[PDB]
């Protein structure tokens, strides 16, 4: 009855934490051929959010849990690690080249890893 | 906070399933409540999981943290789900700044 | 009566968070000529800890508070930022290249910034 | 913890001076105690500042944190001292791992 609503809420949550290109990249690596992508891309020309959800939906219904988990977790892990690296580098270069105090550095880092 | 716990809940709901009562127990959800959740939502396993979490959030207004959700998951050997909740939370932390 | 003990406790604290080359670099930039450094260097051949303290002592008794502060704070800020950058880079490259989970990342970062 | 607060105290003691009573007040040190600190140590201004801090540490066994020392300092516009205390603490954090 609510199987598909809960699946939708879940896949929407993953969609919201990935960019369209990032989703396209991931699903391409894990069994969604450029055929299916284009079909999805032309069904939602205005709606890029729905594009990500359909792409992930198509990917999701192709895989054993252990594979779907490992693959997605790995993907998010690397994306996270790159963004952390970019954001922390920016803070550091900003503060290392400033003449004022940066009593905000600790707070800044802590917010990037809030849990 | 609010939206973070929602994100976590959506990940947990659609991925826990069979051993949800084990998870409810780790969230210090009483058996008196777990019996009633079995009664309220006999149809969908996913709906039972959600209400268990909702009770937990109402049980600590200020201390219902994703960090503690992840501890709960890991203590029931639901590690892959914990991993995914962590990575989504971390992803979300990195958007607040850019987005 | 205790002016010099408290000045010593303070300068020892600063000395403990700097390397000998770092202290030598700093005081050189802020008015302690290579003369005074060598005189200090040969008075404590065995004791590198005391070298740092004498070096800082000599520097300290040469400067208005506003200048002593700004220069020392700036120096510690940059050294801290460099060491953070190195340490965080190592965690990120270690994790980004691992196949296992690294549930330790947040804790790792948090420790680096503990206050 | 223990050694960290020492390091902080050593920095504060030798750099506060004139407006120490202002700082004592921010650390919620009673006037009844500040009067007696003026009596006990009339000679050295640095010794008066130290005892002020010692009372504050004894006033919160578990809650006497360097973070709150830095708040105290900043609320008295002793910002350069606060800065120095923060940087020393940060330096110390980065040695525990290496050293
Ligand atoms: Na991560
Ligand atoms: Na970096």
């Amino acid at each position: 009855n609510l199987s598909d609503v809960d699946l939708s809420k879940y896949i929407t949550t993953i969609a919201g934490v990935m960019t369209l290109s990032q989703v396209k990249g991931f699903v391409r690596k894990n069994g969604v051929n450029e055929a299916k992508i284009d079909e999805i891309k032309n069904d939602n020309v205005q709606d890029t959010a729905e594009q990500k959800v359909q792409l992930l939906r198509n990917w999701h219904q192709l895989h054993g849990k252990k594979e779907a988990y490992d693959t997605l977790i790995k993907d998010l892990k690397k994306a996270n690690l790159c963004t952390l690296a970019e954001k922390i580098q920016t803070i550091i270069l900003k503060d290392i080249t400033s003449d004022s105090e940066n009593s905000n550095f600790r707070n800044e880092i802590q917010s990037l890893v809030l849990e | 906070g609010e939206e973070d716990l929602c994100a976590a809940f959506n990940v947990i709901c659609d991925n826990v399933g069979k051993d949800w009562r084990r998870l409810a127990r780790q969230l210090k959800v009483s058996d008196t409540k777990i019996d009633s959740i079995e009664d309220r939502y006999p149809r969908n396993l996913t709906e039972r999981v959600r209400e268990s979490l909702r009770i937990w959030k109402n049980t600590e207004k200020e201390n219902a943290t994703v960090a503690h959700l992840v501890g709960a998951l890991r203590s029931c050997q639901m590690n892959l789900v914990a991993d995914l909740v962590q990575e989504v939370q971390q992803a979300r932390d990195l958007q607040n700044r850019s987005g």
